[PDB]
This record gives C-alpha cells, sequence and structure tokens, in this order.
C-alpha cells in the first residue's frame, strides 16, 4: 500500500513492529542492566572533541550518546523527563519497559490480543497505587532526626560512590538540608543549593561552607583581602560608562573645553559613589575593626576601582543572577538597585569574609552569619570528570532526600516494594477485580516483570540470582502466620536477606509512583503499535 | 556462512560507537596502552634521564625531561591514558614537584594490577587494598621524617633545597644553576624577623627572561627587571646620583579624548588660531606639574602621543612601553608604586624609588635594566639566563619553575621536613608496608603486598638509567634494610641509597654528606593522586568511545 | 529517530529474496495488477477483436489474437500471471482451442472474488465453491446439447464445426478458407462406406505451405505439398508415362563408405589405371538395377554426389534433396512408400505410385508441385496461401492450426457434439448455477453466486467489440429467455442489433463440448491455484 504511493519508503508491520520494539528494549536494557545497584559498573563517555565524562547516571548516557531507534528515543525522554523533575530512578523506568515489554511479548506468541494486556496493566497499576497507601509508614518531622536523614542520604551516595566519598560528602548533603526545614515548611532547591567547580587538593576534601561562596575577588592589590565584619550592599547599577541612546559628539570648541567635556564622564560615576561615601559615614564607627563591601551584577568601570581602594571597600563585580537571589537569605539584609534611597536596614550582617586564589583564578568566601537561611555545597575535584561524577552524585542526592521533607511518608526499597507486589498481585482473589476473560496473564505478566529488578541488584555480584531468592520466599511465608509485621531486604556483600528499616536503605515516595505510571505508559503505547514507517519531505 | 549477521540490534546506537567491557582482555589492553607511553617515562626520571623531541603541527619543539609538559602536546585516544596526564597536569599547578612520580607509580600499580587481575580478585577489593595501603603509607611518611629548615633565609640551607630539586631537570654543573636561585630567592622574600608576621611568596614573582648568546657561567642576577625596549627621545646612561623618582600611568600620555565621537568644532578663525596654540599650552601645562616632582621617568600603559613625548624628553624623563596589564602591574612591585589613571600630579607617597636605568648590549638587541641596591630592597626580581640554543632556555626555565615552586612548600606547611632522597624514602616504605600486609588478614593481604613491589620502580629505574645492572645494584641494596634496628640507637642505615656515579655495590655514601633530600608535600600528594589515577582506571570496568 | 533497526531477520534470506504474503495485501496486489493483461485478451476476444503485435527480443515481429502465441513471448516477471500463461498452452497442445476463454475466464473468477475476499469470506470456503460449482457446471453442459453429429465425413456437414472457428478470427474471411479447410479434411479422410473404430487423425497431416503475394480468393487446394526448391537435371514431361514410382532413400546416393574413416590404398600402377572406371561401373551396376523397374524419381536426404546425378540424368530421373527429416515422411504418405536406406533394388509392394511432378513459380519463386489426380492419398492435404504480407499469413496458419486442431478434438474422443454459441448457452449457465445456489444452504452459496457472475464476460465482450452500450442488450437479451426458442438467443453483431436477438440457425454459429469442459477446467484450476497461494518468494533477478 505503500510502495505504489511513496517511490522510496520502509514499512514493518504485525510481526516486525512487535520484535523491533521488544529487541531494541532488550538491547537497550543490556546497557544499563550492569550500572544497576551498588556493584555496578562505571561507564565513560568520550566523543570526538577527547573530553571525559564520567557517571552512573542513565540520563546522562542517554543524552549523550546519539540513537538511532524509533523505540529507544522514547524511552529516552521517558527516563530522561521522570529524572528531570524527581532526581531518582532513571534505570528503573528502562528496566521496567525494558521487562515488561518482553515478558508480555511471550504471551503475544501465544496469541493473546495487546488490548486486554494492556488492559490487565492499567487495572493492576491501580492495585499498587491502592497498595502504596498501606506499605508506606508515617513519619513525623517535628522530631528533626538527623540519623534517619543521614541513612536516606548513604542510599543513594552508596549507589554512585563507593565508601570513601559517601561518609565524606554525607554529612554535606545533611548540612545543608537540616537548614532547609523552618516554620514556613517550604521546600527550596535550585536556589538554596548550588554547585559549583573547583580544581583542587582531592574529591575527598569536600567540606561545608554555611554562606554564599563567589568565584570572584578583589581586582586591586591594596583593596582588602580579609574583612571582619563586613556589611553588604546589593546594587543592580552600572557604574561604568553608558553609551546613553543616541547621544553622539561632545562637540568641542577649543582645546580646554575638550578635556572639560570629558571630565562629565566621572561626574554620572561620582554622582552614585558619592551616595556609597554618604553612606559609609553613618557605619563610619568602628571603620578598622568593622569593614564594607560592594557586590554588583553587572561590570565596574576600573577608574571607580581606584575609589573603592582608597577607602578600603571591597569590590565585587559581575555577579550572577541567582546569587543576587541569595545574598538576603545569608547576610539576612535587603536588596536595593537604585542609589537615591538608602538606609542602614537594609545593610546585611558577615561573620568572616576572606580569599583564597590559586594559580590565576581567585575566589571570594563569606561564612559565620548568624542566622542564615541558605547556604551552599563547594564540591572539590582534581579532574573534570571528577567533577561530573560529584555533579550527577549530588544532583541527584539532594532531589532524592529533598522530596522526604515534602510529604510525610517514605518507602523502604531494597526489593520490599517489588516482592511486596508480586505477593499481593499473585495472591489477591480475582473476583473483587473487574476484570474478566483473557486478563489472568496480564496480571501475572507485570507481577512477574517486578521480580527481575531486585536479581538485577544481584547479577553485579555475582552471585545466583535464583538462589537468593529461596530463603526470601521462606521467610515471608512464616512472616505472614508468625504475627510479625517485617520488611525483607536484598544485602548483596554476604548474599542474604535483610532488613532496610535497620540498615538505613530508604527510597522516595514520587520515584516509585512516577515510575511505574511512566513505564506503564510507554510499555502500553509500545505493545499496541503494529506499524512503523517513514515518510516526508527533505 | 558466507557472512555472519554482524552484530543484530547494533542500531541502537550510531556505528561510528563502539563499548569496550573489562572482558576479552581489554583491562590488560588499557594496562598495556599505559606500558607504551609509561617506558618513555624510564628514560625520564632521575639525574640520568633523557629529554624528549615533541614536534607539533605547527612545528613548536620543546624538549623535555618532565612528564607533566610533554604530555600536554600529544594528543591522546585512549581515555585511560588521558588520565595519567590530568593527573600530572593537576601535580605542576599545584605543587609543581614530582610528576614522574606521578606517572612511574601509578603506571606501575595498574602493572602490578595486571597479575592481580589475572589471578582473580574482584576490582572492589583491590579498590580497598591501596586505600588501606594509602593510609598507612601517608602515615609513616610524617613518621620516617628527619631535619627541618627552621630558617627563611641561609647561603648553606637553600643548597639542600634547590639543589635535589634542579638536579633532574638540565643537571649540568650544581653550583653555577643553584646559586642564581638561592641569591634570587633572598630578595623577594620579605624577611622581617622577629616580627611575628605571615610569611608570604608568590610564583610569579621569580621570572625568567630569555636571552639568546651567551655562556651558562657568564648568567648574573638581577635585582630588578628587563624587557627587550627602545626608548624612543634619547638614551641616559644617569650617571647623576640622589635616586630619581618613578611616576606609573595605566592611561596613555595624552590628551584623553571623548569618548563619544570626539570631533573638532570650530566656527570662527579666531577658534582656529588657537585650537593649534591651546593643544601645545594644554599639553605642556599638564607635564609642569608632572616635571616640578623631580621624577626622571614614566612608565606608560599604552601609546604615547608625539607631542606628549616632545615635552617628557625636554625635562629628559625617560618613556617605557607596558601594552598589556600583567606587565604594567609586575613594575608597581618593585619600586613600590601605586598607579593612578589620571594625567595630574603623583602624589608623593607613591612615587617609587629607582636608582639607575641602564641600556647596554646582552642580546645584540636594545634592553632596559632596573637594577636596585642593597639599601630599599625590593621584590619580583628576575634572572638574567644565558644560552645557546633557545630548546635548552626553554627547559632551563621551566626548571626555575620547578624550584621557585619548591620554595612554597616551605610558607603552607609548619617548615621543611625533608625526607631522604635517593630511592631511600621508596625502599624504607617496602619494607614498613610489607609488614602491614602480615599484620592485616584476609584476602586483601596481597593488594598491600604488591602494593609494595610498586614502589621498586624508583631504584630499578635510576639504576638502569645510570648504565648499571639492575640485578646486582638492587639486591645489595635490600642488605641494608635486611639488618634492622638493632638495640643501638642512632641508626644510620636509613641514609642508604642508589647512586649514579662512582663507588661499586651502590649503596651510596649516604645521601647526606651529598645534600640530597625530598619534600613531604611533594610526596603526599603525589601519592594521592597516583592512587587516584589507578582507582579510576581500575574501578571502570566498561569503556565507551566515539568515532575512533 | 533517523534510521530504522532495518529489520532484524535480515540475517535470515538475502536481499533478492521478497516476500509478499498475505494480510500484508498479496491478493489485493496480484488480482489487481494483472487486470492489464486481463484487457489485453478482452479486448482481442470476439469476431471484431483487435490483434496485437509482439515483438520478441530476436525481432521476429508476430500479429495474432490469441492468447497462446502472445503470451509465449511475452517476458514476464510477474509469477501469478505466469500461471495463467502456460495453463493457457496447455489448452494449445491438447485441444488448440480456446485459449481466450481461458485467460479470460481464469481472470474474471479472481476479478469477481474480490468482494467475497473483501466482505471477508474464507479462502479455503472459495476452493470448495468453485469446486462443487464446477462439477455442476460439467453434469449440466450435457443436457443443453442440440448438435448430436454422427456422419462426420461429408463436406456440408463441416459447416456448422470450421465456420465459426475461422469467422471468429479474420471474420472478413469465411467461405474461401473454410473451403479450403473442408476440402483439406476430405482429401485426409479416406472413402469408404463405413470408417469406424476411431480412425486415426493428426494435426501433421494437413500442413502450410506460404507463399508470398496473391489474393486470397486465389489459392487452391494441393493433394501433395510444394517445396521451395530448385530441380535439377532435366524438365519433366508431364503428361507421357501417366504414373511415376517413387523411391524415397534415407542415405544418399554413392558408392557404400563406412562410419569408420578410410583412404584409397595403391601399391601398383594398374590399380590406378583401373580405379577411374571402377567407381563409374560400381555406381553403374546399383543404378541401372534401378532403371530397370522404372522408378522415375529418387529422393536421398542427405547431399547426392555429382556421380550419382550424371547417371540419373541421361535417364530422366528426377532427383530432390529434403535436407530436413519431418518433412521427408510426409511425402512418403502421398505416394504411399516406405524409406529404405538401405540401397538394394526397388521392389512393387514397398514402390509407391504419384501421378505427375510439375514445376512453376506462384509467387515468383520456382517450386516443385506433387499435386496428383485419381491416386490413392492417406493423411495427407496442404493449403496454398497467397497474401500480400508475410505477417497476416502468419495468423492464418495458426487460424488453420486451430481449425484442424478442432477435427483431432473430434475424432479423438468418442463425441465433440455441438453447443449453442454467441452469448446463448453462457446466460443459460447463469440460470442454471443460479438456481443451483438455493438448492444448497450454507455459507458457501455466496461463492456459488459469484461464479455465475463470472461468466457475464462471454456476452458484453462481443458488445463491446461491437460499439453497443451493455447496459441495453444484455439485460434485454434476459427477457428473451423467460419462458426450444429460448434457448437460441444469442448476441447480434450488425449495424441492426439495436433489437439483440439474432436466431443462431440462420448463420449457423456453434461451439464445441469439449473445449468448453477443458477450458472451464483448466480456468477453474488457474484460479484455484491464484487463491490457495498466500505467499510469493521472489529472488535476485
Ligand atoms: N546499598 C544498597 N543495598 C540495597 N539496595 C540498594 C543499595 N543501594 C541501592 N539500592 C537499591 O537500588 C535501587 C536503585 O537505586 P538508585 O540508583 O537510587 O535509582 P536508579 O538506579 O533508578 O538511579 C533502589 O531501589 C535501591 O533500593
Ligand atoms: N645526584 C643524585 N644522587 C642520588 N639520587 C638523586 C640524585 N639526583 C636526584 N636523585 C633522586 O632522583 C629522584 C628524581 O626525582 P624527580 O621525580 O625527577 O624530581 P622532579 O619532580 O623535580 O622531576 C629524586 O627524588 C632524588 O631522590
Ligand atoms: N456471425 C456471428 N454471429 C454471432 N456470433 C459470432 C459470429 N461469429 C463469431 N461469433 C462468436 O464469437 C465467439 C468467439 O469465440 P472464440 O474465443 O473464437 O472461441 P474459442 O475461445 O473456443 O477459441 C464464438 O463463441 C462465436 O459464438
Ligand atoms: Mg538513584
Ligand atoms: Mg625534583
Ligand atoms: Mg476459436
Amino acid at each position: 500500500s505503500l510502495q505504489l504511493l511513496n517511490p522510496k519508503a520502509e514499512s514493518l508491520r504485525r510481526d516486525a513492529a512487535l520484535k523491533v520494539n521488544v529487541t531494541s528494549a532488550e538491547g537497550l536494557q543490556s546497557v544499563l542492566e550492569t550500572n544497576l545497584g551498588p556493584k555496578g559498573t562505571l561507564k565513560m563517555l568520550v566523543d570526538g572533541a577527547g573530553n571525559i565524562k564520567l557517571t552512573k547516571d542513565g540520563k546522562v548516557l542517554l543524552t549523550e550518546m546519539q540513537i538511532q531507534s524509533p523505540t529507544a528515543v522514547l524511552i529516552a525522554r521517558a527516563a530522561a523527563a521522570q529524572d528531570e523533575i524527581t532526581g531518582d530512578g532513571t534505570t528503573t523506568v528502562v528496566c521496567l519497559v525494558g521487562e515488561l515489554l518482553r515478558q508480555a511479548h511471550r504471551f503475544i506468541q501465544e496469541g493473546v490480543h495487546p488490548r486486554i494486556i494492556t488492559d490487565g496493566f492499567e487495572i493492576a497499576r491501580k492495585e499498587s497505587m491502592k497498595f502504596l497507601d498501606e506499605f508506606k509508614i508515617s513519619k513525623t518531622n517535628l522530631s528533626n532526626d538527623r540519623e534517619f536523614l543521614l541513612q536516606v542520604a548513604r542510599s543513594s551516595l552508596l549507589t554512585k560512590v563507593d565508601a570513601d566519598l559517601t561518609e565524606v560528602l554525607t554529612p554535606i548533603v545533611t548540612d545543608a538540608v537540616l537548614s532547609v526545614y523552618d516554620a514556613q515548611a517550604d521546600n527550596l532547591d535550585l536556589h538554596m543549593v548550588e554547585i559549583m567547580q573547583m580544581q583542587h587538593l582531592s574529591p575527598k576534601d569536600t567540606t561545608f561552607i554555611k554562606g554564599l561562596v563567589l568565584d570572584h575577588g578583589g581586582r586591586h592589590p591594596d583593596m582588602p583581602t580579609r574583612v571582619k565584619n563586613a556589611y553588604v550592599l546589593i546594587l543592580n547599577v552600572s557604574l561604568e560608562y553608558e553609551k546613553t541612546e543616541v547621544n553622539s559628539g561632545f562637540f568641542y570648541s577649543s582645546a580646554d573645553q575638550r578635556d572639560k567635556l570629558a571630565a562629565s564622564e566621572r561626574k554620572f560615576v561620582d554622582a552614585k559613589l558619592k551616595k556609597i561615601i554618604d553612606l559609609k559615614n553613618e557605619v563610619c564607627g568602628m571603620d578598622p575593626d568593622k569593614g564594607f563591601v560592594i557586590i554588583n551584577q553587572k561590570g565596574i568601570d576600573p577608574m571607580s576601582l581606584d575609589v573603592f581602594a582608597k577607602h578600603n571597600i571591597l569590590a565585587l563585580r559581575r555577579a550572577k543572577r541567582r546569587n543576587m537571589e541569595r545574598l538576603q537569605l545569608v547576610t539576612g539584609g535587603e536588596a536595593q538597585n537604585s542609589v537615591e534611597d538608602l538606609s542602614p536596614q537594609i545593610l546585611g550582617f558577615s561573620g568572616l569574609v576572606y580569599q583564597e586564589t590559586i594559580g590565576e583564578e581567585k575566589f571570594t568566601y563569606v561564612t559565620e552569619n548568624t542566622d542564615p537561611k541558605s547556604c551552599t555545597i563547594l564540591i572539590k575535584g582534581s579532574t573534570h570528570y571528577a567533577l561530573a561524577q560529584t555533579k550527577d552524585a549530588v544532583r541527584d542526592g539532594l532531589r532524592a532526600v529533598a522530596n522526604v521533607l515534602k510529604d510525610k511518608n517514605i518507602i523502604p526499597g531494597a526489593g520490599a516494594f517489588y516482592i511486596a507486589l508480586s505477593r499481593y498481585l499473585r495472591s489477591a482473589n480475582m473476583n473483587k477485580l473487574g476484570a474478566k476473560g483473557k486478563t489472568k496473564t496480564g496480571i501475572e505478566a507485570f507481577a512477574e516483570a517486578l521480580l527481575v529488578i531486585p536479581k538485577t541488584l544481584v547479577k553485579n555480584s555475582g552471585f545466583d540470582p535464583l538462589d537468593v531468592l529461596a530463603m526470601v520466599e521462606d521467610e515471608l511465608d512464616d512472616a505472614q502466620d508468625s504475627d510479625e509485621t517485617r520488611y525483607v531486604g536484598v544485602d548483596l556483600n554476604i548474599g542474604d536477606s535483610c532488613d532496610p528499616t535497620i540498615e538505613g536503605i530508604w527510597d522516595s515516595y514520587r520515584v516509585l509512583r512516577n515510575a511505574i505510571t511512566g513505564a506503564t505508559g510507554i510499555a502500553s503505547n509500545l505493545l499496541l503499535c503494529d506499524e512503523l514507517l517513514r515518510a516526508g519531505r527533505s | 556462512s558466507l557472512r555472519l549477521p554482524q552484530n543484530p540490534n547494533a542500531g541502537l546506537f550510531k556505528q561510528g560507537y563502539n563499548s569496550y567491557s573489562n572482558a576479552d582482555g581489554q583491562i590488560i589492553k588499557s594496562i598495556a596502552a599505559i606500558r607504551e607511553l609509561h617506558q618513555m617515562c624510564l628514560t625520564s626520571m632521575g639525574p640520568c634521564g633523557r629529554n624528549k623531541i615533541i614536534v607539533n603541527h605547527l612545528g613548536k619543539i620543546i624538549i623535555t625531561n618532565d612528564a607533566a609538559t610533554m604530555l600536554r602536546e600529544l594528543d591522546i585516544v585512549h581515555p585511560a591514558v588521558k588520565v595519567l596526564v590530568m593527573a600530572t597536569e593537576q601535580q605542576k599547578i599545584d605543587m609543581g614537584d614530582g610528576t614522574n612520580l606521578v606517572m612511574i607509580l601509578a603506571g606501575e600499580l595498574l602493572n602490578v594490577s595486571e597479575k592481580l587481575i589475572s589471578m582473580g580478585l574482584s576490582a572492589v577489593e583491590i579498590i580497598q587494598g591501596y586505600n588501606m595501603a594509602r593510609k598507612f603509607t601517608l602515615k609513616e611518611l610524617d613518621e620516617m621524617v628527619v631535619g627541618e629548615i627552621t630558617d627563611k633565609n641561609d647561603k648553606n640551607e637553600l643548597l639542600k633545597m634547590i639543589k635535589p630539586v634542579i638536579s633532574s631537570k638540565k643537571y649540568g654543573s650544581e653550583d653555577i644553576l643553584s646559586e642564581l636561585v638561592s641569591e634570587a630567592v633572598s630578595h623577594v622574600l620579605p624577611v622581617a624577623q622577629q616580627a611575628g608576621e605571615i610569611p608570604y611568596f608568590n610564583v610569579d614573582s621569580i621570572r625568567v627572561v630569555k636571552i639568546m648568546g651567551g655562556s651558562l657561567s657568564n648568567s648574573t642576577v638581577i635585582k630588578g627587571m628587563v624587557f627587550n625596549r627602545e626608548p624612543e627621545g634619547h638614551v641616559k646612561s644617569l650617571s647623576e646620583d640622589k635616586k630619581h623618582k618613578v611616576a606609573v600611568f595605566t592611561c596613555p600620555l595624552d590628551i584623553a579624548n571623548t569618548e563619544t565621537k570626539g570631533t573638532v568644532l570650530l566656527h570662527n578663525a579666531q577658534e582656529m588660531l588657537d585650537f593649534s596654540k591651546g593643544e601645545e599650552k594644554q599639553i605642556d601645562a599638564m607635564m609642569k606639574e608632572i616635571a616640578d616632582m623631580g621624577v626622571e621617568c614614566i612608565v606608560a600603559g599604552a601609546g604615547v602621543g608625539e607631542l606628549a613625548l616632545h615635552y617628557l624628553n625636554r625635562y629628559g624623563i625617560l618613556v617605557l612601553k607596558v601594552p598589556s596589564k600583567f606587565e604594567l602591574r609586575r613594575l608597581c612591585r618593585v619600586c613600590g608604586a601605586t598607579p593612578l589613571p589620571r594625567l595630574g600630579a603623583p602624589t608623593p607617597e607613591e612615587l617609587g624609588l629607582v636608582e639607575t636605568v641602564k641600556t647596554m648590549e646582552i642580546g645584540g638587541d636594545r634592553v632596559t635594566v632596573f637594577k636596585q641596591e642593597q639599601g630599599e630592597i625590593s621584590r619580583t626580581s628576575t634572572i638574567i639566563l644565558r644560552g645557546a640554543t633557545q630548546n635548552n632556555l626553554d627547559d632551563i626555565e621551566r626548571a626555575i619553575d620547578d624550584g621557585v615552586a619548591a620554595v612554597k612548600g616551605l610558607m603552607k606547611p609548619s617548615g621543611g621536613k625533608l625526607l631522604p632522597g635517593a630511592g631511600a624514602t621508596e625502599i624504607e616504605l617496602i619494607s614498613r608496608i610489607t609488614k602491614y600486609g602480615e599484620r592485616t588478614p584476609g584476602l586483601l593481604q596481597l593488594a598491600i603486598k604488591q602494593f609494595a613491589v610498586a614502589f621498586e620502580v624508583v631504584p630499578r629505574t635510576l639504576a638502569e638509567t645510570a648504565g648499571l645492572d639492575v640485578n646486582e645494584v638492587l639486591p645489595n641494596l635490600y642488605a641494608a634494610h635486611n639488618v634492622t634496628e638493632p638495640g643501638a640507637v642512632k641508626t644510620d642505615h636509613l641514609y642508604k641509597g642508589v647512586d649514579i656515579d662512582g663507588e661499586s655495590d651502590e649503596g651510596v655514601k649516604d645521601i647526606r654528606e651529598e645534600n640530597i633530600y625530598d619534600m613531604l608535600a611533594t610526596k603526599k600528594f603525589a601519592i594521592n593522586v597516583a592512587t587516584e589515577a589507578a582507582t579510576t582506571v581500575l574501578s571502570i570496568d566498561q569503556i565507551i568511545m566515539a568515532k575512533k
């Protein structure tokens, strides 16, 4: 039908479209199968430029390696979109769609329709949402348990990096997250927590700074390096020259009038500097002990830097949009734009301001605040890929622990959620459900597909995956009759079951919810498609 | 049968992308890929090390014995080898000392790891083995330390510091090269004894200007600095004592033109007559306030006009060009002047002090000198380095950067904390780490054992490059440490090391009287970054590339 | 999302193999594609049909409005068409009549079955439907016979036989060509009071000698044959001897040489002198015996030597080569002699009789005519065709081959009874099958009805070539069958065809029973194969 219409085209239908979606799914699954879990293998990505970037995140692997298949680009958007808002569960979405297609394809070969199979996944998904309410556990945030946040931070950090980096980088996240909770209980991740690159001694020397760190310092030598008590000032006004909207020549007639008009360039700048001097006169007391610093969002003229250097005022220019939205949280002051209306109330407070330089670059450190509402995480590293590995680790770790404070619940992991849904879907009475007909295998297909995830953790350790679930099955058979509510786990060190409640392995709530919802939608849409084709003008 | 299916489901990725897993002996190949350029580093460590020719696509050649420097120009395909390039680049930037070691140690840790992975040790246990060895290695470096400097400025102490550093890069003669650095270090340091002030030192203070011709013995130590400039108006020997004054201006010595459309406007002939003379009288009037302060040389930051030049050389004011930012900032540190962009009167407190400004022929071209005297000392001194081949000037200049980088190692920590060199610091850790393997149980003992075997490359390399048979020189040196510490105190078997030239057998007559030592701060970060180089290469089990 | 994964069964069968299975749409692709060649045989159908010029790769041009001759030369890449090609060739080699109905009825069953497959009826049931409908068609044709012939000897009785066949191909020539074919069959058949027990007849009895030039009316019948050959030696007497004994030798007239090669050996000059006369006296001993019995004509298949030709010239014996072996035995059937590879001597029992042999030019070229009067002949005849172009005479030969092939189709079986033609029995079968479909309830009733609709093309194809409206004469013809007289209703082809009714007996248009039965069977078997296949596997080039 397509060859007589289009003189050139490609068409697959009714057996190859199903084999393509399953073969491409099994192919992409094998790539990210080994990365899943704590003992998984690392993966570097080097392009033709020659740069190196190292991480285990499936999003970085998918959004850097170009892919030609039409199925995998939907898995790429699904794995990326789930991680872009949640920050965790990337490879879990690929494994579910990677496993649910092959687990249903065996029954498509038997002759079951794709429509009624996907109808079983949807009604089975509603059972999992009802199971999340009973499976989760309530946790009160008023206790302010720091040990509970430490265990959540080690869940994601142990997966990416080893124990040496996890132990030193875990309390860096906990100290940053401990300040997030407040009376308003409004979560703020992007403005409050930041990441900055700095090539320094080693990755292990990452330290926590309570104040806002800046990537610039004092240009002039005579300007002060260290300041004990520095009251900041925010000004978004540009203090260099301005070209003035079509204004043209300073038509000068005589030679004396030439430089007389050139001196007017300083008058516009000096009109704004005098307001700073008038502000300094109000806070002139204890001038050797105290200090003053000005932070500008736009550039400052080098002619005006000597004015600040004479009065021992520290100058910082060309700040980011985000840093201006963070000085009020750290120093406690208020922002200002125009130099007309000033007051001492808007000035912040800082207990220690010092600068340290390496090579050509220079960094400014601010800390020792009275009541800092925000902070930073200055990560140290050796190579560029070391920063990229710490970028993805801190980016995925902050989002995972931040979601625990959003809600009042937390899901235990280590296969407890998948193993619990297996017994629930395989033992629940079907008469309570509304599905009938050939929906018998759809419940078994999706229930059995969840088992492949916790044994993929075992496949990286090298043990037999089927044998380490024998005692797990025998434990739950007696746990229901023993009248003791416990949740089992999968410990890869010894190859035996464990309890995530005491070991500290946990997982966020919206990760597993959005993962199955996004995976079931993608896997269902790929099953119903029975024809592939390419056509268009080019 | 005639053709395979050629890897089905390969259209998931592009045709140019390739995967490289741990299987198929590819981790052995990555160790072999390190072994290609690692053997190039064998003949470049030590005082008998051989330099390397590197011809770039542009044709710029640099001849050198230093790892971090040679690896910058070579375009590398293997990513695991690039870890060593950036690891040595980190070594050069931070400490500026011990880059071959980063290369020769981390390459040998991958060499002995070739035996461990072949035996069947898991990669996770290998990282735990070297980390536990690293904590014990850095601990024992602080224990077996002997000696300290305790004085920032001394003639004899600096010979113990600079001489073992520059002995690797362009050894040559010892005294003529060491005295140029020890004399220049004393000039720039703020001594200030019995004051309690914090010391301070900058790597950018000491800078070497390359001048062709002459010989290495004719090199002198200049108090000030030098450029290859020409005075515009006139040259002056300046035989007048009673020191001159210095005024630095960052703006050009000309009329400050309007930034927005500076154009003449003359409505009548009365303005036409006075406009030509007005510029002359205006420029002259600005020079009166400058000339009355007693200044005789002004350093300009950009192009100077001819009318301003006519009034400067009238009173004999020298003009100097510095058309860049850093070239103008380095000169203010010598005389201690504070520049101001205005064309007004320099402040008397801000005027600099320079006694003489000579112009002589060194390399056939015109150069201007700013030698100070013993009174009113200055900082940011230079070293006139004379040589025949421009390629040798480049490597000797970076040897001063390594020596100046070694002086930085004294400021931050509490003191010097020197160690015995000539392989003595490496061979001592072999016995201590070997004993540590016997104390710990578990399957990690083989990782601790092979970590000690990797440290044999320093004495094995120095014995191979010295033209001696390593099979006889190495076990002869083990006899000094197999006779371990008896009941008598003050044992002197720690200073035994290899020898490049001389007596048979080789245990050197101590590294003592020889006055060669190593820095603690270099060994700390070198073993740290070398272990990180082996950690990142051994921890990864799959590699993915593109386009090749 | 740029390059596909390329169908990962590409490790299986090579790129040259193409699969065109069903569900994908094979049936829709095939039934349609073949509608182009279906219109070729449809336009070339009937007495007013259009002949089609087919130029093969060698360049030999042909112009024939049949179907077997056309499709033999057409290099057709489509495999489903080729089932119809050699199925039509089976009709050519066996019966020699009905190539066109087959290409038309076989294609129309696939065209009319579009409704069955599109509605969703099972393909297996359609094969069972046409098979049971085929059995009812064969049983029902016997009852509609009114032409039970038992004489099959006289010439006027063949006017109901040969003239409908000749009227199809080049309708303008009926009486002339029928006189040639009918007079040829009378010479072929022997004179006897009652010849029975299935007398033998073959297509090689009546041959066709094509002569360039001359109008078709100037043709004539020759009992012998005519060869484009040059006689040698003398001119004939043409009335003097009154009869001529003709010996046919397979081997040439020469000294008997062995298969193994030899040469002349002479030990002395005495044998050299006698060798010149020895060869002359050797043939003279064998040639003089032939002339004693009066053999006035010798035919040697291989090349005749000059020494043997010289002795025959003085006695006045006719010589002839006849190099081809197939046409050598046909001359023996005329005279009534046997081949003789041995030289031997002529015997009276093995030697035949020939009245006279005369030489002239018919179309400018000198030829040898073996016409004889008052002689006994057995299974031999020829038709001398005169025409303006060689391209037209080629179609007259195949028309005569189809005419005499019908004589083979009559006399070989026990009965070759007639049927009403001109769109008379085809519309009757539509009424019979329409009533048969209601007798058997079931899902196969739809196949029985659509099998009857496929027979509609036979009347309207005569109307389409006649420039008449199909929607007027075809439904008007059904009203004539309402009710013997209703059986002899047919399609008229004339300017007065507005009524659409013409009696069959006025012009005596008839068709054969065995020809239509074999055509319906091969047509149903052709449609059975095309509807039974689902997958078609090609290959490279
Ligand atoms: N140390 C551990 N012990 C047991 N299970 C773990 C451990 N670390 C991670 N997991 C499990 O691995 C799964 C994936 O973790 P994570 O890397 O955060 O998500 P993703 O692999 O989708 O990016 C989680 O379900 C978690 O329970
Ligand atoms: N003359 C000498 N005798 C004995 N040992 C020496 C001598 N010169 C250098 N060495 C040893 O050779 C080693 C070479 O160190 P190397 O890595 O080349 O230093 P650098 O970092 O300056 O390149 C030193 O650690 C030192 O102990
Ligand atoms: N003068 C005529 N009047 C009516 N019908 C005619 C006339 N001449 C020929 N026909 C019809 O034209 C048809 C041509 O059939 P044809 O395809 O030649 O038969 P076959 O397929 O057996 O070779 C015949 O069935 C015959 O009935
Ligand atoms: Mg994760
Ligand atoms: Mg050194
Ligand atoms: Mg016919």
